[PDB]
């Protein structure tokens, strides 16, 4: 006997529906955790001059692991062993 | 999907009958042999399709070329509508034009 | 499905572990074949294993038969009556190994759906929760209207 | 009219399932079917449960007179002389006198050091009861013992697996001393007594004037029923709980749908803790000197 004109929650007529305590909680513990968290992002322990091409030795190097990683790539050695390996299937009891 | 009550006559073959125990015999004729007969004179068959290979355009069209004019009406007939069909479906058709 | 099968709860064949360990399996009984290919893999277990298996199991027959036969199979018969059939057929010797390592340590109670994980006796040691059993009494056991 | 060989052979299997379902096959054998050796059998027997038999006395001891008097027949009808090495098979009998006798002399002596306060008539009962044709039976068939006796029709009826048992009882008794007996016994016997109640296995159906008697030995004065708890008398489903007061103590007390049933059940409880089978009773001892 009342209705919501259209899709429920869509339209520029919507459903009502209101906020509540625990949100109200949620929302607050949320931004205190937010607060906290700018108060320990606030204050660096080396300046901006003072870290600069502090590793540039490491940095390097990485990119030197994922450089050799790729140089690596080949077809693997093919081994004697597994083409007269096959052979052992009719290998008899007698 | 019914299926079979009664089990068949186990199948005896002897594969040293002289056909299987001879098979591919004369094969390197060409090369063992000081080559004179290559090994295409070994295949015996319809005579269009000796020591030759193709799809199946190919063949229809080679053996209309050959044994064309010594072809029955109705096989020369739809020799005639097959070599169509497969012309038309090759050339126009396809995923990958 | 579990709505699809039988069930049993959790159960020892002759309350076994408790005296002494009893190890269920019984006899074993391979059939390969020399000639046949599918069972390579149980010849090399037959030649390999087998001898020092049974040294390890003094309790299970172990039974080897060589006959015209094309898929290799392994029956385990149990002290509980039970019959378990498998198929060694082209399985590697680590493989026919493994297998029969697991036929060798099972009870032969059949497998199903277990319903419970434990099965209980006297759970109930110090009392069982009957609806009196934390009511208060009261005088005479008069009612909740009577006059005495 | 190439067929599948995979096909009608492997329909070949689904219609010998079909055939074993409509016509159950009548129990055969072990040593009639395929695989089979006695003597492997025997020795291994003793090596899974870790006892040294003698084989000889392992063999006397699954002998059965049933098994001799077939062979006699056989003997007999078939022109086949048989009756001298036939004789010298030496049956079962006095090692499983042997073993009845020394097996209920154990139990007796286990129940009596365990349960001091079980009257003679309560051992009796329990010992007739772990050497009950049911039980026995029971065990015995899980040990394959019922596979390895020789013995007339092959379904091996209850009595005769019952002595089969035993002889092999005796049998270790001979070989091994009665320490190590004990220690078998205690272990595929005893072991069948758990989680079973005390008047389950005794039966006794005068259960208040057995406490009476039972208190009056014990120089306690007047059992005294009395109704404790009550919920709904007017119900199909009344629930009664009914004490037993000595003395103003309360000695006991059960739940039923009468009054009768719950004096019953508190006299039960009460011959419970007297003669101490009770739930709380410590659990059977399992330790090896």
């Amino acid at each position: 006997r009342n209705r919501i004109p259209g899709r429920q929650w869509i339209g520029k007529h919507r459903r009502p529906r209101p906020v509540s305590a625990q949100a109200k909680q949620n929302m607050i513990r949320r931004l205190e955790t937010e607060a906290e968290n700018q108060y320990w992002l606030s204050r660096p322990f080396l300046t901006a001059e003072q870290e600069r091409g502090h590793a540039a030795v490491r940095r390097a190097a990485a990119f030197q692991a994922l450089k050799a990683a790729q140089a690596a790539r080949f077809p693997a050695h093919r081994r004697l062993e597994e083409q007269l390996g096959h052979l052992l299937v009719t290998r008899k009891w007698s | 999907f019914h299926v079979r009550v009664t089990l068949p006559p186990r199948k005896v073959v002897d594969r040293w009958n002289e056909k299987r125990a001879m098979f591919g015999v004369y094969d390197n004729i060409g090369i063992l042999g000081n080559f004179e007969k290559h090994p295409k004179e070994l295949i015996k068959g319809p005579i269009w399709l000796r020591g030759w290979k193709g799809n199946e355009l190919q063949r229809c069209i080679r053996k209309k070329r050959m044994v064309g004019n010594r072809m029955f009406i109705d096989d020369l007939h739809n020799l005639n509508k097959r070599i169509s069909y497969l012309y038309k479906h090759f050339n126009r058709h396809g995923k990958y034009r | 499905t579990a709505r699809g099968t039988a069930s049993r709860f959790l159960t020892s064949v002759l309350h076994n572990g408790l005296g002494r360990y009893v190890q269920q399996l019984q006899r074993l009984s391979f059939s390969l074949s020399r000639d046949a290919p599918s069972s390579r893999g149980a010849r090399e277990f037959v030649e390999r294993e087998v001898t020092d298996f049974a040294r390890r199991n003094p309790g299970v027959v172990i039974y080897v038969n060589p006959r015209p036969c094309c898929v290799p199979r392994v029956v385990a018969e149990y002290l509980n009556g039970a019959v378990r059939e498998e198929s060694i057929h082209c399985k590697s010797v680590e493989e026919i190994a493994a297998l029969v390592q697991k036929l060798a340590d099972q009870s032969g109670l059949d497998v199903i759906r277990i319903r419970k994980p434990f099965h209980t006796d006297s759970p109930s040691i110090q009392g069982q929760w009957h609806p009196f059993t934390n009511k208060p009494t009261t005088l005479g056991g008069l009612r909740p209207r009577e006059v005495q | 009219a190439k067929k599948g060989f995979r096909a009608a052979y492997r329909f070949q299997k689904e219609l010998e399932r079909w055939r074993l379902l409509r016509c159950p096959p009548p129990p055969v054998r072990r040593s009639e079917k395929p695989n089979w050796d006695y003597h492997a059998e025997i020795q291994a027997f003793g090596h899974r449960l870790q006892e040294t038999f003698s084989l000889d006395l392992l063999k006397t001891a699954f002998v059965n007179s049933c098994y001799i008097k077939s062979e006699e027949a056989k003997r007999q009808k078939l022109g086949i002389d048989k009756e001298a090495a036939l004789l010298n098979l030496k049956d079962n009998q006095e090692l499983s006198e042997q073993g009845i006798s020394f097996s209920q002399t154990c139990l007796t002596q286990f129940f009596e050091d365990a349960f001091p306060d079980l009257p003679t008539e309560g051992v009796t009962s329990l010992v007739d009861f772990l050497t009950s044709e049911e039980v026995v039976c029971h065990v015995a068939r899980n040990l394959a013992v019922e596979q390895l006796a020789l013995s007339a029709e092959f379904p091996v009826p209850p009595p005769v697996l019952r002595q089969t048992f035993f002889a092999v009882i005796g049998a270790l008794l001979q070989s091994s001393g009665p320490e190590r007996t004990a220690l078998f016994i205690r272990d595929f016997l005893i072991t069948q007594m758990t989680g079973k109640e005390l008047f389950e296995m005794w039966t006794i159906t005068n259960p208040m004037g057995l406490l009476v008697e039972e208190l009056k030995k014990r120089k306690i004065s007047a059992p005294e029923s009395r109704l404790t708890r009550q919920s709904g008398s007017t119900t199909a489903l009344p629930v009664y709980f009914v004490g037993l007061y000595c003395d103003r103590k309360l000695i006991a007390e059960g739940p039923g749908e009468t009054v009768l049933v719950a004096e019953e059940e508190a006299a039960r409880v009460a011959l419970r803790k007297l003669f101490g089978f009770t739930e709380n009773r410590r659990p059977w001892d399992y330790s090896k000197p």
